[PDB]
RNA sequence: GUCCGAACCCACUUCAGUUGAAAAUGGAGGGGAUGAGUUGUGGAUAGGGGUGAAAGGCCAAUCAAACACCGUGAUAGCUGG
RNA sequence: CCCUAAACCGACACUGGUGGAUAGGUAGAGUAUACCGAGGCGAUCGAGUGAAUCGUGGUGAAGGAACUCGGCAAAAUGCCC
RNA sequence: GUAGCGAAAUUCCUUGUCGGGUAAGUUCCGACCUGCACGAAUGGAGUAACGAUUUCCCUACUGUCUCCACCAUGAACUCGG
RNA sequence: CUCGAUGUCGGCUCGUCGCAUCCUGGGGCUGGAGUCGGUCCCAAGGGUUGGGCUGUUCGCCCAUUAAAGCGGCACGCGAGCUGGGUUCAGAACGUCGUGAGACAGUUCGGUCCCUAUCCGCUGCGCGCGGAGGAAUCUUGAGAAGGGCUGUCUUUAGUACGAGAGGACCGAGACGGACUGACCUCUGGUGUGCCAGUUGUUCUGCCAAGAGCAUGGCUGGUUGGCUACGUCGGGUUGUGAUAACCGCUGAAAGCAUCUAAGCGGGAAGCACGCUUCAAGAUAAGGGUUCCCACAGGAGUGUUCCUGGUAAGGUCCCCGAGAGAUGAUCGGGUUGAUAGGCCAGACGUGGACGCAUCGUAAGGUGUGGAGCUGACUGGUACUAAUAGACCGAGGACUUUCA
């Protein structure tokens, strides 16, 4: 099948308005020498650690 | 253990199956591995399976280990060294965490690393 | 679950004699003619054994007159008055599917411990 | 489960020695015949000397199938051929004998003279 | 308008059983717990007369305040599921009554009500029975198609209600006049000749057979 | 100008492709496979002509008369503007 | 320097076409096929996810051409003595 | 219009008629001749062997079908380019 | 009307509609002993088979069936399939033509594309609204599905009939087809599990294994999915009616089913059964929870910002869910998944050792070892840590 007729602007903008994307949330690193903003549930990029502010464990070398 | 359910890893299950059995050797080869996440937490039961298996050492425990992994070196870390250390481990012998993702594909990154820590 | 289980057990019956598939075996099946009511043998050879709980089920195979007649019973029927076990077979599977397509000499089964 | 073109052996001393199915009678659009089962057929192969000639339309019974049957007591009979037995058309065998086993189906108050003759009801 | 009796349910799975006749018939396990009086609706405050039931075991930590003030008022212990049963009978029910699988005897009829196992976007020949079109015979790339789905020019348009390819499962299924094989109220069981809906583990609804029996 | 069968040559059936991987192919089978075989290099035949185990086939990816340029801004009671 | 090609002929870094030489081991009659050697590659978007559906393979109770224009496709058969 | 052949790759009427095959055969195969409109090198009638030719039948064999189910995959589907 | 293209036969698939009804339901008249019929009134709810021949429609035939209805929808349906027929180029036969060629004569062969924009339709979400914000359970305006039928037994050899023959109205049992759910049983599957085995390469070798060859090929096979499987369903009924049968009864001193009125009367109509359903913007109802925040402008406060309550989402672990969204469960106060431990299922006797045999191998140790989904335990691993949204006494009018 073929598009029969140019689409109205009205109706091209309806449709393209909804190819969007949600912001990344972020999360606070536990760790208070660190206090950056990483992924939930992820190992923080800047120092590289995991756990809650007591329990923190190494995880990325960086 | 359980099968995947869904499409295998690779493009085929038979490399699925060598996809796990050398990542699972690599994973003890190096103590810890960035995988992604899929493979991690697919390999993580057959990982610790081969610990479970290992914790024992016998001669007919090493050759049953010695099916999977294949690298007689892999098998002497894995029964002298990752055995050993779970003595009182009831079983969790890996833990998966996330890294983020890659850039070129946005593969969401996972390391999955034996536990170094003694339980006791 | 175990409830599952625990209510089995009241229909799971306790004389089952222990054998295998290979073994021949003679089961007394009751069979209800109108008033009547009578014990017949069905003698022949375990084929398989289909497992678990109360599910449990047999197949024996019979060759009468000239033709393979196989019966498939579940292990805690009521139906079966008693099993007879008289050969302990000496097969290698778990299921003889394979006697199906053989007569004479090349279906006879070795007894155990021989 | 007997189906249109299966072709079913004799277990009667008629001389037909083959059957194919050509209706499983029992109601509209039926599919499948099984045991105790009233089939029309047609003589496919026959013995030389006998009564009935090949390409003759006929009733018989199903008798021996080879898929399974269940009973109602949760038990299961199967057979390793399957076969017919003709019928005279009130229910009765044409022949005067019945080879092989009998399913006990059979003896559903309705064949009482097939029962008789059988050599086992299994 | 009509009177019914009901309980409420999880479905714990299948097994067997030989009648007295020795017949073996299949049963559903129904772990018919016990059920508690939450709410009873009356002509007067609601406008029809029904009789609203609880049952299931909770968490605190997952018992909301408006849920929690709910059965602080119907004077009982939270529970998880809350379903009605549209009897005729509600007022003969009081808050907070205790309900048991006993309600039902040895041999009593009922309709067993839950949620059918989900199939996912199913296709036509699975949903609907449709046979497709022959596996040879030149068939070009449609053997699972659905064939045609209207007429031409006139109307030149698709009927409402054809029959296509959708998700198939989990919905409201009533199963009825299963006869309920025995009742073990001292451990809240219930065994149930037939089949009923839904995965293990899921929520029924048995209540009297509608149409009595067959 | 035997038989079976790879390479090689072919193109019978089927499926896929059919804005293709490909302006004719791919997968699975299939015919010939010491012969009227197949193939490399160079050469010869040219447009009312060539060549053709002959289908009006082929003659530089559309041949009941190639292509290019010229007569030429051919002509068209026709269609469009 | 490429050269059974990503460098040539195909508009492409194109599942096509392209003449010749060398061409080991085991199973095998074989230059078929399977797994390997000398040697060379991992293929030029990926990561996931049990949807329908299409393509490509696999298996199947009982029946066995009732399919269909037609046994189309598939299955069976298959080798040596 | 002879030999021979004929409802034929030719027969309109036509599913001619009879016979065989099927439970049922507008096709088939053997006959009849009433050859619309056979016929003797545009050859007549036959013919072992041969045929990816056309047609009918038997057997074996099977998802062709009764009646579809399930498995794995390349697309489809979600995310990044 | 369409030639700057409206693709032309039959089958397949999917239906939908009419009734000029094939079956099933009801009723009159019969040239209606019974049994059956044949007429033509009602009636479209459901049902209306599989094959042989032919490209066929048609038609004939075989075997059934309660019956094998007739028609419309571009002679329904090729951006759904089929290409056998038709209607291209090849060739042959007959006939016609001097010939090139022609033939609603025949014969063999013969390319058929499309990633869906709009409406339509099957599903599934996001948003906003439902005059405060929420959580749960609901009413049903309205919508959809479902509606088939046989045989036998009994009434009863009763009624009827000269006999033979053989009922109505009821009662019971067992089926076919269709269909909903479902996986206990049976069957199928099986890229997991166990086992055997061929070729070959490898782990130095023995021993024990690994890769590849379709999962190399075979024998099995739990879970899941499923039908060929097992459970259930159609109904028992109610109301108003069709044809029709009536009661009372005039106009018309009688009569008349009708003019006043009342009663019977069908699988059809509307309910009964099942399912969806308040976007039913008419946005419903019950029960429960949270609360009169803060700061600005302001012009009756108005309205815009900001932090919250009840509550919810994101994120993470999952499946009873699923294309993705969604749905449901769990998230340390925790059994959600994995692992671990035990069991069951499945396979069928591991390695090692002993012993027997020249050897391939046999026996024992030992229902061994291995082992997924199923079951029960167990925080060992991961469900860290956190953010974000979300009312304000909630517009106005009148009542009480
Ligand atoms: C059996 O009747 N059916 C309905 C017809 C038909 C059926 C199958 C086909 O395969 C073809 C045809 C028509 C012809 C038309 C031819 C024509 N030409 C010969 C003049 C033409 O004009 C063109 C063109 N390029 O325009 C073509 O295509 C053409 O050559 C060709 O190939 C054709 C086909 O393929
Ligand atoms: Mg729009
Ligand atoms: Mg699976
Ligand atoms: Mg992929
Ligand atoms: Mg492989
Ligand atoms: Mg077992
Ligand atoms: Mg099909
Ligand atoms: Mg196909
Ligand atoms: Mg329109
Ligand atoms: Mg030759
Ligand atoms: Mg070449
Ligand atoms: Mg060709
Ligand atoms: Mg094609
Ligand atoms: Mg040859
Ligand atoms: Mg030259
Ligand atoms: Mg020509
Ligand atoms: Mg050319
Ligand atoms: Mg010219
Ligand atoms: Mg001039
Ligand atoms: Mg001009
Ligand atoms: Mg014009
Ligand atoms: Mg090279
Ligand atoms: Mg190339
Ligand atoms: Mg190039
Ligand atoms: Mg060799
Ligand atoms: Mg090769
Ligand atoms: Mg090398
Ligand atoms: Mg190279
Ligand atoms: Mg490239
Ligand atoms: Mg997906
Ligand atoms: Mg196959
Ligand atoms: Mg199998
Ligand atoms: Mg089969
Ligand atoms: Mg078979
Ligand atoms: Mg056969
Ligand atoms: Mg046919
Ligand atoms: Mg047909
Ligand atoms: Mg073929
Ligand atoms: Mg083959
Ligand atoms: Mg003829
Ligand atoms: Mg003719
Ligand atoms: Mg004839
Ligand atoms: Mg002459
Ligand atoms: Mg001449
Ligand atoms: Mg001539
Ligand atoms: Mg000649
Ligand atoms: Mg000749
Ligand atoms: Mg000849
Ligand atoms: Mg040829
Ligand atoms: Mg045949
Ligand atoms: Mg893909
Ligand atoms: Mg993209
Ligand atoms: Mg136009
Ligand atoms: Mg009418
Ligand atoms: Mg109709
Ligand atoms: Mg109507
Ligand atoms: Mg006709
Ligand atoms: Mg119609
Ligand atoms: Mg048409
Ligand atoms: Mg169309
Ligand atoms: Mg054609
Ligand atoms: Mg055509
Ligand atoms: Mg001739
Ligand atoms: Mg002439
Ligand atoms: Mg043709
Ligand atoms: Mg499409
Ligand atoms: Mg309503
Ligand atoms: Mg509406
Ligand atoms: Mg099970
Ligand atoms: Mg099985
Ligand atoms: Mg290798
Ligand atoms: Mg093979
Ligand atoms: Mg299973
Ligand atoms: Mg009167
Ligand atoms: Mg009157
Ligand atoms: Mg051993
Ligand atoms: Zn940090």
């Amino acid at each position: 099948a073929v598009p029969k007729r140019k689409m109205s602007r009205s109706n091209t903008r309806h449709r393209r308005s909804q190819w969007k994307t949600v912001a990344t949330k972020l999360v606070t690193c536990a760790n208070p020498a660190c206090g950056e903003k990483h992924l939930p549930h992820t190992a923080c990029p800047s120092c590289g650690g995991y756990g809650p502010r007591g329990d923190r464990r190494q995880v990325v070398e960086a | 253990p359980k099968p995947t359910k869904g499409p295998r890893l690779g493009g085929s299950p038979a490399h699925e199956r060598i996809i796990l059995r050398n990542l699972a050797s690599q994973l003890f080869e190096h103590g810890r591995v960035v995988t992604t996440v899929t493979k991690a937490k697919r390999v993580r039961p057959l990982a610790e399976k081969l610990i479970n298996r290992a914790k024992t050492d016998t001669v007919a425990n090493r050759r049953f280990v010695n099916r999977t992994i294949t690298d007689r070196g892999i098998v002497h870390i894995l029964f002298t060294e990752i055995g050993p250390r779970m003595e009182g481990r009831d079983g969790g012998y890996t833990r998966v965490t996330r890294i983020g993702i890659r850039k070129g594909d946005n593969a969401p990154m996972a390391v999955i690393e034996v536990i170094s820590d003694k339980v006791a | 679950s175990n409830i599952i289980d625990e209510i089995d057990k009241a229909s799971m019956r306790d004389d089952i004699p222990e054998f295998r598939p290979g073994d021949s075996v003679k089961v007394h099946v009751k069979v209800v003619e109108g008033s009547r009511t009578r014990v017949q043998v069905f003698s022949g050879i375990v084929i398989s054994r289909t497992g678990g709980g109360v599910q449990e089920s047999f197949t024996v195979r019979k060759l009468s007159f000239g033709t393979g007649v196989e019966r498939t019973f579940p292990l805690h029927s009521p139906i079966i008055d008693k099993i007879e076990v008289d050969r302990h077979g000496a097969v290698r599977r778990a299921k003889l599917y394979y006697l199906r397509g053989r007569r004479g000499k090349a279906a006879k089964i070795k007894e155990r411990g021989s | 489960m007997i189906q249109q073109e299966t072709r079913l052996k004799v277990a009667d001393n008629t001389g037909a020695k083959e059957l194919l199915c050509i209706r499983v009678l029992g109601g509209s659009k039926r599919r499948y015949a099984y045991l105790g089962d009233t089939i029309v057929c047609t003589v496919k192969d026959a013995i030389p000397g006998g009564n009935v000639k090949k390409g003759e339309v006929v009733k018989a019974v199903v008798v021996r199938t080879v898929k399974s049957h269940r009973r109602p007591d949760g038990s299961y009979i199967k057979f390793d051929e399957n076969a017919a037995v003709l019928l005279k058309g009130d229910g009765e065998p044409r022949g005067t004998r019945i080879f092989g086993p009998i399913a006990r189906e059979l003896r559903e108050k309705k064949f009482m003279r097939i029962v008789s003759l059988a050599p086992e009801v299994i | 308008e009509r009177t019914v009796k009901g309980v409420l349910g999880t479905k714990l799975g299948m097994t067997q059983l030989w009648d007295e006749h020795n017949r073996l018939v299949p049963v559903t396990v129904i772990q018919a717990g016990p059920c508690v009086v939450t709410q009873v609706r009356t002509p007067e405050t609601d406008g029809y007369s029904a009789v609203q039931l609880g049952y299931g075991a909770v968490k605190a930590k997952n018992v909301t305040k408006p849920e929690a003030g709910h059965f602080e008022k119907a004077g009982v212990t939270p529970r998880r599921h809350l379903v009605e049963l549209r009897t005729a009978d509600a007022s003969e029910y009081t808050l907070g009554q205790e309900i048991a699988a006993d309600v039902f005897s040895e041999s009593d009829f009922v309709d067993v009500t839950g949620t059918s196992k989900g199939k996912g976007t199913a296709g036509v020949m699975k949903r609907h029975g449709f046979g497709g079109l022959r596996a040879t015979h030149g068939v070009h790339r449609k053997h699972r198609s659905p064939g045609s789905i209207g007429g031409c020019s006139t109307p030149g348009k698709v009927i409402k209600g054809l029959r296509m390819a959708g998700r198939m499962g989990v919905e409201r299924v009533t199963v009825q006049n299963l006869q309920v094989h025995s009742v073990d109220a001292e451990r809240g069981i219930m065994l149930v000749r037939g089949a009923v809906p839904g995965p293990k583990g899921s929520l029924l609804v048995v209540r009297s057979a509608a149409k009595k029996a067959a």
